[PDB]
């Protein structure tokens, strides 16, 4: 239980790590000019499409599983 | 210590200056927009970050801008 | 037999799950007079406990290892009353529901102060609208093919 | 285990939803389209355009490490 | 000088600005371009003193909205009564006070909640109720639903009579500015005809209905064969059967030989050894007194006939050496400005629902009270958060007033300005004697547990070891033990159980009060209680005399009462109104209250409570084990909330399970504020643009541009998801604990 | 504590904690280098999350552990 | 620049209104200035002011 | 124009108060405010309380900047009283700051020099990832 509990934590905190420093790199070391239509361009490109539909992946689990728990209780 | 700036949008509208609660913002003629009328900041030494002065301007995004930098006594707010 | 399971008409933890109940209400009976309201009520909630275990039996739904229904959302043709039949209605329903929504921004949107339409309902034009959008699909899917569903001029900016 | 499965999907969901919402609005957004010249963490833009208080990446951040400690939680 | 004033018909009824949403305020009435529109208007919907400025137009709306107010209460009122009077067990509880459960609240058979129509007794099914309204028709006299009935209507009526009233004087005859600041004859008009003819008039209903119909009741006859409450009004000899002292008429009263009314008008301490309350041949007395009291008292001010006092050459004659000016400019204060009374008002009706929820539980003012465990207990903690919020309300209102109305060109009047001109020290020496009774308080709590954990008992607080016994208490018991003897000579007894002397009183098994006890344990909690006041009054006083100006913002009083911050410069000033200080404390106080409604709840259950057994033997609830296991912070983790909480949370399949479904409701509102109460505007702001796209690319965008919530709506909606989760809990908690084991 | 209140109630109380150690005898021989002041927002908000975690490690180690190797299972 | 009354679309990469359109209400005809076109909008910003003046070369769709 | 010299003017009348000078005044910079009055009038102070200004000159030191700069715009708004501030060092060295060339900031004057103008739009500075190992930030530019 302590091995398994410890390493998912460390991995949690990885995982944040990852895209902290991930959010680092396109503030301070993009080049938007080198970088020209690559797919880190297209991904920059159509970003309000990828928020929109994980913003809707997780309003639909967290209200489906939150309703069926609680109709449950 | 912070640094304010002033873009080539500024229509006079003289608000900046007359919200900054330091004497940071003064006019100063620049023929360009309609009045011949800028912004300028002289005294950056003394605002302390109340960014009171873009709450302020009527611009598309913004002609006056503050970016916090080093901190000091002044720019702090002390007074003790 | 899917997963592991029983069917709920031969499972012997249903049984249990049935008189226990039973017996736990006919206890709380025994305490008032055979004509009296608390008497009449559970009586009545009696009636709706056997009514309600003689047709999850019927169904066909399969119980668990403890006696309780467990649903098969898998596509089984046995089993289509549980999720794909609902299912269906519910998509129906809520497809009505963002289409005459989405038809009544439409319509609203071309007027004089369209975010006065918006706090102040027009029942006529609203209830115009609602009273269309029974076939939705076939309008939903007419506006696709006919290039009129999506714009391509979106405002969105990021410098 | 089907429902905590699920619970773990919106989780899951929820926290990359944040951190990809920061790592890509971390160059700029219509409430401040010069995000990339204030730098990774600040505290704000002021009260004014309606209140732009936690705006920055580095809050993106912080506000995900509770989604993230709730997952492995 | 003092007279009538009316302006006949200043508003014309009409629907005009009722099509209009926004009317009130010039700044909204436009229309909704963005949905921060929606918000603020709720918002100051109610700032009757910020659409307009004239005081005239202020207090008509006020007044009115009193009366509103008014209507409202009325129906509610009725509400009660009409549920008593047709879904309640009331008459079946008559019959047996002692074993039938109080309900008056029925649910219909939809979708299984059926079940909570538990089994209360007296052949009824129905939700068992603790608002302790039975316990107040009995002691009233009511004894049948249908007196019950009529009172309903009754209610009714008045509602309507109110509504009608606040039409009236807002639409046909609304006063003017110069009436309603007679504050004199107001005061007179509170005080002699408000309070003592309405205390008269119950001393009356008392003295003729309520003694002799409840002395039959504790004679053991059936609430039925009972005399109807007029047939002792019209005969003077049914009544004097029990209280001859009627035979001799209304003459003693006139002749001042009312020295014979002793049967009828007593002063005995002590309880009701059959009801477990106080006698009701008391609280006639006491209402008779009450009554002249306030009746004398009501003639002080001056009023148009020549005499009388004038609350300002009694203001301006108290100014000494040490206060500048005296209580100069006072009267200009609180007769030109709404806020500088609600905030008096407030404070003061909040200490006193304090006063109020301290006395009844220790002075059982209704029969069979102090017996039913879970109506004594929610009496306490309701009246206990009320006062909590009245008292934080007084100060946020004093922050509005300090705000915009306090000007300095009239007030050099050194009282207010002296004490303005040394918040530096004012809050200086509150914060550091909050700091010294944090300390002296919870480092102890530590110590104990840190002593209980390192296995050295012997080096704890407790009462076997080192003892911290609170003797001022102790003394002030001992002294009230001994006052009928005395320092109280008529006084039969003392004044409450509570107190060391006296004994114990049963009313058919468990027991009503006994003496309390007072150990280490209660001075550790004492002291607990004053430093959570005391950082309470840190936080709203610090933001009452900081709300004008401070050393960091020089001039905060132009930027108004609510705003959320000047700026992230100088170094930071999130936070800084006196809106935010209220916010502050608003949780500062849900801790102080939380913890004294612990305190009781765990100290009745178990030094007090209990059911005696023969031979005297008494065994209280959870068994005394206060004294010795809440010196640590343990103790109060499985002892009071892993114990206690065994009730609700096995509560499924009972007649008490919605309390078990509203625990984990209010877990998860409490919970859901956290959202709001950790973030911030701006990642929302952006976030709500990447929906707004999805929008835009299948034309549903919205005419009314989704903003999201102001900085300040966010705290606001934090802090009240947080209070509701908290209290929501605390209330399903103690509920489903003192239902089921009480 | 550090993640509701903010800033701005910090620093106007330290500015009158200042004022009262300034103003009394036989403390004002000491004598601060470095002026007391409010923590940072970014600090704020940091300084929070770290003892939320901190919190929300600890008593569920302590729990996970306690609840099984006092039993074992 | 424009003519009065047109419909013209922002093209302004740092413009709440960025790729929205507009009527110009009157364009100034100095001989120094550097964003002649006023353009009203019907959505305000999150400011919540609506009229704004840009360059020529800086906003034309038709 | 020649700036205004400090004098020996009187000061308003005031009880006291607890939010005044600090060590910050005799070891650093303080700041001192004048103007003129043509009657006896009730003035808020910015540090918490009332004074009464007296007819003529009036002098007041205070203990910031924002301080003098709030009261100064209080007085030109409701009493219609110009006025001007300094700010002295311990050394007794004054320099005056306000109205640095006798026209407050908001009307505009000849022989003003325009500092921070930027000859572009907000919207075109570089990305802070070419201007790295380079110590122009994207602004300065
Ligand atoms: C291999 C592991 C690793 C390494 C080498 C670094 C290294 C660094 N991190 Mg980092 N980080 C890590 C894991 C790591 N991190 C994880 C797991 C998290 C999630 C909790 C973070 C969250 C994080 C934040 C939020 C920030 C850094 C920052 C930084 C930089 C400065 C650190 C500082 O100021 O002190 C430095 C390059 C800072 C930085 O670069 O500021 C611009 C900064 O703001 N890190
Ligand atoms: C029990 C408490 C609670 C609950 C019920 C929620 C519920 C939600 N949060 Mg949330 N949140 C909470 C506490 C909580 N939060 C706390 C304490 C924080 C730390 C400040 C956050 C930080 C947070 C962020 C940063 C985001 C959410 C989001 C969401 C939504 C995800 C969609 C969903 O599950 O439906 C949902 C409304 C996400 C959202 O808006 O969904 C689109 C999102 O981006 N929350
Ligand atoms: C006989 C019907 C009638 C009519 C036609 C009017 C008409 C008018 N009144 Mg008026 N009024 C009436 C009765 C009436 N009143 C009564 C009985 C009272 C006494 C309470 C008042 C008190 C009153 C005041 C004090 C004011 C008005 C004002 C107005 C004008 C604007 C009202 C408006 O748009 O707000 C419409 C408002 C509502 C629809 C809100 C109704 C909410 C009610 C009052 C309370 C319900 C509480 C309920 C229990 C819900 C509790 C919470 C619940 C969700 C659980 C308009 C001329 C205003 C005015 O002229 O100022 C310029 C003003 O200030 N009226
Ligand atoms: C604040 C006052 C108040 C409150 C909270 C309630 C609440 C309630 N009433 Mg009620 N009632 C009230 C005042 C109030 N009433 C007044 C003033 C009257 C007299 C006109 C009534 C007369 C009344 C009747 C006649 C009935 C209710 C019923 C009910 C219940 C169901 C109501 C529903 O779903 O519709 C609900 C608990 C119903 C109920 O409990 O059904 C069993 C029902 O039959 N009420
Ligand atoms: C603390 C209690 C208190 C005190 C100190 C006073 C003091 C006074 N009252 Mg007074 N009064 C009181 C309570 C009190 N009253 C109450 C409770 C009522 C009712 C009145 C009703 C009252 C009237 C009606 C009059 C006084 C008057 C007076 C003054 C002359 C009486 C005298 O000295 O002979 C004196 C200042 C007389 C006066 O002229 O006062 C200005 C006067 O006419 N009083
Ligand atoms: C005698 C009692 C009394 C009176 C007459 C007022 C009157 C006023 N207060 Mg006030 N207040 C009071 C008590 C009182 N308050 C108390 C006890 C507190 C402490 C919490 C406050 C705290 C307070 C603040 C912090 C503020 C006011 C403000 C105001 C003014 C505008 C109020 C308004 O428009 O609200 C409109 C009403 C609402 C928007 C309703 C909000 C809904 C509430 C918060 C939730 C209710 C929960 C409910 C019990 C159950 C929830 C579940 C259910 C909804 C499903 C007005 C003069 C405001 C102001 O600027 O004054 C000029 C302001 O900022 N008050
Ligand atoms: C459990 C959480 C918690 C704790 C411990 C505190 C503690 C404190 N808050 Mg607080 N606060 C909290 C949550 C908490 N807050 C939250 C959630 C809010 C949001 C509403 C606030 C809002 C708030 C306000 C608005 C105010 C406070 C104030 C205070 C201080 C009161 C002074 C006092 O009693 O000192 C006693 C301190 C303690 C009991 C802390 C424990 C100290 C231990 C027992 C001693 C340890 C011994 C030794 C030093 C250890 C050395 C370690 C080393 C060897 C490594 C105190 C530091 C007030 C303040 O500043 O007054 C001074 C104040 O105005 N708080
Ligand atoms: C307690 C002191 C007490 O007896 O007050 C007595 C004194 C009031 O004396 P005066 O005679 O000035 O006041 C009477 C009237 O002037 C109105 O207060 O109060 C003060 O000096 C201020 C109290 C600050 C208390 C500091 C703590
Ligand atoms: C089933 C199966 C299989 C398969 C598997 C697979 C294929 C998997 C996959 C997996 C995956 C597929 C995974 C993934 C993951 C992901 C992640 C983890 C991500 C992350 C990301 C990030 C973190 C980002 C960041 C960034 C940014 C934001 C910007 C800049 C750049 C960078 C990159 C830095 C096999 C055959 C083998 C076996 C059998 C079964
Ligand atoms: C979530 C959140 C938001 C965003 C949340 C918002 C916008 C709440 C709005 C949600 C409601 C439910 C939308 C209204 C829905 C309509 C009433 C539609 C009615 C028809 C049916 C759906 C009933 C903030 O703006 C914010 C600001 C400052 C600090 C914290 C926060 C914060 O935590
Ligand atoms: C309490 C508090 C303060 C004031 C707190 C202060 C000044 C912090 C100082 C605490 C003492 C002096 C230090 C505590 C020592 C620690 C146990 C460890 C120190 C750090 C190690 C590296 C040694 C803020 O300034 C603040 C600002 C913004 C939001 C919230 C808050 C806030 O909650
Ligand atoms: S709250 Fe608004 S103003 Fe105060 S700091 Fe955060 S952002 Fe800047």
């Amino acid at each position: 239980a302590a091995l398994y509990t410890h390493h998912q934590y460390i991995a949690g905190f990885i995982m944040t790590g990852a895209f902290a420093h991930g959010a680092i790199f396109f503030i301070r070391d993009y080049n938007p000019e080198q970088n020209k239509d690559n797919v880190l361009a297209r991904m920059l490109e159509h970003k309000e499409a990828i928020i929109s539909h994980l913003s809707w992946a997780s309003l639909f689990l967290g209200f489906h599983t939150l309703g069926l728990y609680v109709h449950n209780d | 210590a912070h640094s304010v700036k002033i873009y080539d949008t500024c229509i006079g509208c003289t608000q900046c200056v007359r919200a900054c609660p330091t004497d940071v913002l003064e006019m100063v003629p620049w023929d360009g927009c309609k009045a011949s009328q800028i912004a300028s900041a002289p005294r950056t030494e003394d605002c302390v970050g109340c960014k009171r002065c873009e709450s302020a301007c009527p611009t598309d995004f913004l002609s006056v801008r503050v970016y916090l930098g080093a901190e000091t006594t002044r720019s702090m707010g002390l007074a003790y | 037999d899917v997963a592991g399971l029983t069917p709920c008409k031969e499972s012997k933890g249903f049984a249990k799950r049935e008189k226990q109940e039973i017996k736990k209400l006919e206890s709380r009976l025994k305490l008032y007079a055979p004509d009296s309201a608390p008497a009449l009520a559970l009586n009545a909630t009696i009636e709706k406990t056997k009514r309600r275990f003689a047709f999850y039996g019927n169904e066909g739904l399969l119980c668990g290892t403890d006696g309780l229904p467990h649903l098969i959302v898998d596509g089984d043709q046995a089993h289509l009353g549980e999720f794909v039949y609902p299912g269906l209605v519910f998509l129906y329903i809520a497809g009505w529901i963002g289409w005459v929504g989405r038809a009544y921004l439409i319509d609203v949107r071309t007027s004089k102060k369209p975010t006065e339409k918006e706090i102040i309902i027009d029942v006529p034009l609203a209830l115009r609208i609602m009273s269309k959008g029974l076939t939705w699909p076939v309008a939903a899917i007419g506006e696709l093919r006919s290039g009129k569903l999506v714009e391509k001029s979106a405002n969105i900016t990021v410098s | 285990d089907f429902l905590v499965h699920h619970a773990i999907a919106l989780g899951l969901h929820t926290t990359t939803l944040i951190l990809v919402k920061g790592a890509l609005d971390a160059r700029g957004s219509k409430l401040m389209p010069d995000k990339k010249e204030f730098g990774y963490s600040f505290p704000c833009d002021g009260p004014g355009r309606g209140g732009t208080c936690d705006i920055s990446a580095w809050d993106a951040f912080y506000l995900a490490v509770f989604w993230m400690l709730n997952t492995i939680g | 000088e003092v007279k009538i004033m009316v302006e006949k018909d200043p508003v014309k009824t009409s629907f005009e600005k009722w099509a209009k949403p926004g009317h009130f305020s010039r700044t909204l009435a436009k229309g909704p371009n963005t949905t921060t529109w929606i918000w603020n208007l709720h918002a100051d919907a109610h700032d009757f003193d910020s659409h307009t400025n004239d005081l005239e137009e202020i207090s008509r709306k006020v007044f009115s909205a009193h009366f509103g107010q008014l209507a409202v209460i009325f129906i509610w009122l009725s509400g009660m009564y009409f549920h008593g009077a047709r879904f309640s067990n009331y008459e079946a509880w008559l019959s047996d006070p002692t074993h039938i459960k109080p309900s008056a609240q029925v649910v219909w058979p939809i979708v299984g909640q059926k079940i909570l129509n538990g089994d209360v007794g007296g052949g009824f099914q129905g939700i068992q109720i603790t608002s302790g309204f039975f316990q107040l028709w009995r002691a009233s006299g009511i004894t049948s639903e249908l007196q019950l009935y009529t009172t309903a209507i009754g209610g009714l009526i008045f509602a309507a009579l109110m509504l009608f009233a606040g039409w009236f004087h807002y639409h046909k005859a609304a006063p003017k500015l110069a009436w309603f600041q007679n504050v004199e004859s107001m005061l007179n008009h509170h005080l002699a005809g408000l309070l003592g003819l309405g205390s008269l008039a119950w001393a009356g209903h008392q003295v003729h209905v309520s003694l002799p119909i409840n002395r039959l009741l504790d004679a053991g006859v059936d609430p039925k064969e009972i005399p109807l409450p007029h047939e002792f009004i019209l005969n003077r000899d049914l009544l004097a059967q029990l209280y001859p002292s009627f035979s001799k008429g209304l003459t003693p009263f006139f002749t001042l030989n009312w020295s014979e009314y002793s049967d009828f008008l007593t002063f005995r301490g002590g309880l009701n050894p059959v009801t477990g309350g106080l006698w009701l041949t008391d609280t006639a007395h006491h209402h008779l007194a009450i009554a002249v009291l306030f009746l004398v008292a009501g003639h002080m001010y001056r009023t148009n006939f020549g005499i009388g006092h004038s609350m300002k050459e009694i203001l301006e004659a108290h100014k000494g050496p040490f206060t500048g000016e005296g209580h100069k400019g006072l009267y200009e204060i609180l007769t030109t400005s709404w806020h500088a009374q609600l905030a008096i008002n407030l404070a003061m009706l909040g200490s006193l629902t304090i006063i109020v929820a301290h006395h009844m539980y220790a002075m059982p003012p209704y029969p069979y009270l102090a017996t039913d465990y879970a109506t004594q207990l929610s009496l306490f903690t309701h009246h206990m958060w009320i006062g909590g919020f009245l008292v934080v309300g007084a100060a946020a209102h004093a922050a509005i007033f300090m705000v915009r109305d306090y000007d300095p060109t009239t007030q050099y009047n050194n009282l207010l300005d002296r004490v303005l001109r040394h918040r530096d020290a004012i809050i200086s020496h509150l914060n550091w004697v909050c700091i010294f009774l944090g300390f002296h308080s919870f480092g102890l709590y530590i110590h104990n547990d840190t002593m209980s954990a390192l296995g050295r008992p012997q080096d704890m607080f407790s009462d076997t070891a080192i003892q911290l016994q609170p003797v001022f208490a102790q003394w002030i018991q001992n002294t009230h033990a001994l006052a009928p003897s005395l320092t109280a000579p008529n006084a039969t007894a003392s004044t409450s159980l509570t107190w060391g002397g006296g004994d114990l009183v049963a009313v058919g098994g468990k027991v009503a009060l006994l003496p309390i006890p007072l150990g280490t344990a209660d001075f550790l909690v004492h002291h607990i209680h004053a430093f959570t006041i005391h950082v309470t009054v840190l936080i709203l006083l610090k933001g009452v005399l900081f709300a004008r100006s401070s050393r960091l913002i020089p001039d905060k009083a132009n930027l108004g009462f609510r705003f959320p911050c000047d700026g992230p410069g100088r170094g930071g000033t999130c936070q800084v109104s006196a809106w935010d200080h209220v916010f502050l404390g608003l949780f500062w106080m849900y801790n102080a209250i939380s913890v004294v409604i612990f305190h009781f709840s765990w100290k009745m259950q178990s030094d007090v409570w209990g059911s005696i057994s023969d031979q005297g033997v008494v065994t209280h609830i959870t068994g005394g084990n206060f004294a010795q296991s809440s010196i640590t912070i343990n103790g109060w983790l499985r002892d009071f909330l892993w114990a206690q909480a065994s009730q609700v949370i096995q509560s499924y399949g009972s007649s008490l399970s919605a309390y078990g479904l509203l625990f984990l409701g209010a877990h998860f509102v409490w919970a859901f504020s956290l959202m709001f109460l950790f973030s911030g505007r701006g990642y929302w702001q952006e976030l709500i643009e990447s929906i707004v796209w999805a929008h835009n690319k299948l034309k549903v965008a919205p005419a009314i541009q989704p903003r999201a919530l102001s900085i300040v709506q966010g705290r606001a909606v934090g802090v009240a998801h947080y209070l509701l989760g908290g209290i929501a809990t605390t209330w399903a908690f103690f509920l489903a604990r003192i239902i089921s084991v009480g | 504590m550090f993640l509701i209140s903010w800033r701005g109630y910090w620093q106007e109380l330290i500015e009158t904690l200042a004022w009262a150690h300034e103003r009394t005898p036989l403390a004002n021989l000491v004598r601060w280098k470095d002026k007391p002041v409010a923590l940072s927002i970014v600090q704020a908000r940091l300084v929070g999350l770290a003892h939320f975690s901190v919190g929300y490690i600890f008593t569920y180690a302590a729990f996970l552990i306690a609840s099984t190797s006092g039993k074992f299972g | 620049g424009p003519k009065r009354g047109s419909i013209v679309k922002v093209l302004r990469r740092e413009s709440y209104w960025f790729n929205d359109t507009g009527k110009v209400v009157a364009v100034d005809q100095a001989p120094g200035v550097r964003y002649p076109v006023v353009v009203r909008f019907d959505k305000v910003n999150y400011a919540g002011v609506s009229t704004n003046n840009y360059s020529p070369d800086e906003l034309e769709a038709a | 124009t020649p700036p205004t010299l400090n004098a020996d003017t009187p000061a308003p009348i005031f009880g006291g108060s607890t939010g005044g000078l600090l060590r910050k005044a005799q070891v650093e910079e303080f700041y001192v405010i004048t103007w003129e009055s043509p009657k006896e009038q009730i003035f808020e102070m910015p540090t918490g309380g009332a004074a009464i200004m007296r007819s003529g000159p009036n002098l007041l030191k205070l203990a910031r900047k924002e301080q003098c700069l709030a009261l100064g715009a209080r007085l030109r708004t409701k009493f219609k009283i110009q006025y001007q501030f300094y700010r002295v060092f311990p050394n007794g060295e004054v320099q005056y700051l306000h109205p640095k060339d006798g026209v407050y900031p908001e009307k505009v004057n000849a022989g003003r020099s325009p500092v921070g103008v930027n000859n572009r739009s907000i919207g075109k500075n570089a990305n802070p990832a070419e201007l790295k190992f380079a110590h122009k930030q994207a602004y300065d530019l």
